[PDB]
RNA sequence: CUUUAAUGUUUGAUGUUCUAACGUUGACCCGUAAUCCGGGUUGCGGACAGUGUCUGGUGGGUAGUUUGACUGGGGCGGUCUCCUCCUAAAGAGUAACGGAGGAGCACGAAGGUUGGCUAAUCCUGGUCGGACAUCAGGAGGUUAGUGCAAUGGCAUAAGCCAGCUUGACUGCGAGCGUGACGGCGCGAGCAGGUGCGAAAGCAGGUCAUAGUGAUCCGGUGGUUCUGAAUGGAAGGGCCAUC
RNA sequence: AAUUCCUUGUCGGGUAAGUUCCGACCUGCACGAAUGGCGUAAUGAUGGCCAGGCUGUCUCCACCCGAGACUCAGUGAAAUUGAACUCGCUGUGAAGAUGCAGUGUACCCGCGGCAAGACGGAAAGACCCCGUGAACCUUUACUAUAGCUUGACACUGAACA
RNA sequence: GUUUAUUAAAAACACAGCACUGUGCAAACACGAAAGUGGACGUAUACGGUGUGACGCCUGCCCGGUGCCGGAAGGUUAAU
RNA sequence: UGUAACGGGGCUAAACCAUGCACCGAAGCUGCGGCAGCGACGCUUAUGCGUUGUUGGGUAGGGGAGCGUUCUGUAAGCCUG
RNA sequence: AGGACCGAACCGACUAAUGUUGAAAAAUUAGCGGAUGACUUGUGGCUGGGGGUGAAAGGCCAAUCAAACCGGGAGAUAGCU
RNA sequence: UUUUGUAUAAUGGGUCAGCGACUUAUAUUCUGUAGCAAGGUUAACCGAAUAGGGGAGCCGAAGGGAAACCGAGUCUUAACU
């Protein structure tokens, strides 16, 4: 068979153009009123995917 | 993966986006293949007459990817800044 | 912890707010606070709510 | 029978 | 009834005498001030210590009470 | 709005009665040589019982499972995240069921700015007033104080007082520091709009280091960003937030 | 005390001497009245204790009679086994040596005996611990569910008050 | 009397007797997706369950907890 | 369990202290012979030949190069009473 | 008369000894208990696996029982040797 | 063999002979090599057929953004030195 692509990985990652991975900050969903301004807009960009994340992610999207 | 049971990295963070459905039936096309079509004109018809869509594709764009050198008229396609630039200083008209 | 959670609303423009923590045992007066507004990019009047 | 195990 | 203790978090000088630094640079992280901002120094809110401009480091005993200074010299 | 009252407009509840549904493991006759069954009379019940669907309760009767780790063996006890000091061997880091203490907050002022001021503890003198309240002077020099543990700091005060205030502001951010990562921290400068000050300037919380939890799932508000033929809408997305 | 920890409680009887036994006393750690209390004749391949008789149980073994063991002829296994030219001691050593070091002793090979050693054989220790093992069992652990039970609708109709 | 066939024959289990409780007969209860069987071709001096265990003397106090029984005015409460 | 606390014999130095000169002593180093890896420097690169230097203990593991067995083609070939 | 008494057949299994690669995968020998009953035995039926049956030990259900055997899911799964 | 460490008195094996354990399929990523090259390549199927057709499709030559959209730029932002 072919190889099936978590589906989880699909909705967290996106694919850019040298090849990385782009995904979302993890702190910016609740109790934010407690964070600084300057955390949450530091947050707010995407940013990259780091090299042994990018080795466990890259087993996850097998296509894209 | 599995981390070590570590919540794993595609788990800690958090989903984004959604997936649009007019995505699929947008091609962009370049302007090296804006010879291959068959015929001086280009419009959806001989744009896939000529194998440089496909079927279900019903929007596109001709951006500037480069060597257009003929005459040719674009009919409904939207073109870019460049695109439109380099298509009538190679002489054709743009759009009618 | 007996802080409790209250948004300040703005007056003109409201499609903004901010949120604070009022203790309700000391101070039960209200905030105005002449704070910044993004949408209608001057200083406006906010105004307690939950 | 527990009379030869080390118990 | 021990047990705890906090996680080391890391401080003292980074960047040391001669050093070319870039502005914005770290030079000293620490508690208090025991190290004082002087030239093209600027002192952050938990006491940090930075480069406000891009030069090389010195350090120096200053003033009345013998303190220790940090400058910058634009190289 | 209120208190009963006739009349019709409609149901509900309760009780009694009736028999024609239904029950009969009552009697009798036939199939039939049959204590099965069916059918026919008749008696007794009777719209009850019982059965189907939906539903509340109960249910170790039965079933599927769970019941943490560290640990000078395991159990019992204690601990599990965060901060400060020592161990820690003068960069950073560094273990033990090693030695000691704290946190799970507070504050529209205890934040910002401007202006001003400077302790503790003793000695002397003086109404009650006395070791210790208030006053005045002297000594001393930060042994004080910091909203809260410890350390580092603090006089240009970061300590104490008063005026005016909301920068406890929005979008960013060169550059660094620290982590395997998720993350965490510091930050000059730029754009917009303010506050204090005569002005240089300072302010994007607090002397600093604890006061904290990822994702999923949903709640609320705004934004046509999408919106399954089309126009909306629902539902998603994004931004703020629980 | 089938119950009592401290404990061989203390006193008495039985014995030359009695942690057991019998009778008492109550300090009942922690008896107790149908998960019965306290008695009780008879019964018991029932538990404890004492006595008489009887004896090789014993002091302390001796002899005899038969069946094996022993030799001869016939037939003929099994467990076990890395290979062996398979000594003692003291030390060393994965920490208790036939095998290493040093040393001492020892012609080669059987047969009958005995079992100190070969950490002898036998059974992938049954105790202990571990596995995000398993099975059964328990319950006011969780989630269900058969059954029992409640009401609504259906089978199900007619009069009245 | 019975019991661990193959390490336990007992003080265990049974027992006659005692008490409580259910059951009015198409009985309770049990085995049955049901029909139907057992109870029983018996019917409260009967049948089932539970505890105790001949006989003698007797079985004291507690209904707060839990279970069962009865009430149901009031509060809460499903499908509809 | 048997001296049993120099390994033993034995030693009045064959013990200890100092000074020195010899010598023994390893798979170390040198000599001679050979093989292989890696890197420089040339000959004309049958991607070789040579000169120089250096390397060559190895578990888990990584990399490179081979031997042999059975079957298929070459092969109705070749060897073989 | 008697779940009476003593005691053979018959039924059982209290003690000891022997056997423990047995004569025997539960025996033999010598004593032992019941022996007209809640007895024992033949022949034939019936109850079945979360089931039966049990004067109850988790005992017995074909040398197998805190869930028989056979076959199939099935090469279950095994961070373990 | 397992180990920090085994002559170990830790495991395993009486011996010989024979058999006995990193496979196959399908996708995906990287490396080597071959073809073609801004192009490459067909699948089923037809075809007497490992030929030749079949370019349906797939990958690449353009990305940014959640998306609409824009496009060698794009996103954030009222706009960015
Ligand atoms: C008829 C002959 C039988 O043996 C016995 O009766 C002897 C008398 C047992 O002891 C019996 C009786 C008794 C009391 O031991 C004497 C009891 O403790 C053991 C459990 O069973 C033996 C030896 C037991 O071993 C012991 O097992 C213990 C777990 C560990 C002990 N080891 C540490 C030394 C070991 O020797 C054990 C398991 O039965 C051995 C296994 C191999 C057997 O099952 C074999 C087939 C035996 O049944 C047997 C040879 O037929």
């Amino acid at each position: 068979p072919k190889i099936k692509t978590v589906r989880g990985a699909a909705k967290r990652f996106k694919k850019t153009g040298k090849g990385g991975f782009k995904h979302k900050h993890a702190n910016l969903r609740h109790i934010l009123t407690k964070k600084a301004t300057k955390r949450k807009r530091h947050l707010r960009p995407k940013a990259m995917v780091s090299k042994g994340d990018l080795g466990l992610v890259i087993a996850c999207l097998p296509y894209a | 993966g599995f981390e070590g049971g570590q919540m794993p990295l595609y788990r800690r963070l958090p989903k984004f986006g959604f997936t649009s459905r007019k995505a699929a039936i947008t091609a962009e096309i370049r302007l090296s293949d804006l010879a291959k079509v068959e015929g001086g004109v280009v419009d959806l018809n001989t744009l896939k007459a000529a194998n440089i869509i496909g079927i279900q594709i019903e929007f596109a764009k001709v951006i500037l990817a480069g060597e257009v050198t003929t005459p040719v008229t674009v009919r409904g396609l939207r073109v870019t800044k460049g695109a439109r630039a380099a298509i009538e200083a190679a002489g054709g008209k743009i759009e009618e | 912890g007996i802080r409790e959670k209250i948004k300040l609303v703005s007056s003109a423009g409201t499609g903004h707010f901010y949120t604070t923590t009022k203790n309700k045992r000391t101070k039960p007066e209200k905030l105005e606070l002449k704070k910044f507004d993004p949408v209608v990019r001057q200083h406006v009047i906010y105004k307690e709510a939950k | 029978m527990t009379h030869s195990m080390r118990l | 009834r021990n047990g705890r203790d906090s996680e080391a978090k890391r401080l003292g000088v980074k960047r040391f005498g001669g050093e070319s630094v870039l502005a914005g640079s770290i030079i000293v992280r620490q508690r208090g001030t025991k190290f004082h901002a002087g030239a093209n120094v600027g002192c952050g809110r938990d006491h940090t210590l930075f480069a406000k401009a891009d030069g090389k480091v010195k350090f120096e005993v200053k003033g009345p009470k013998n303190r220790k200074f940090i400058s910058i010299e634009a190289e």
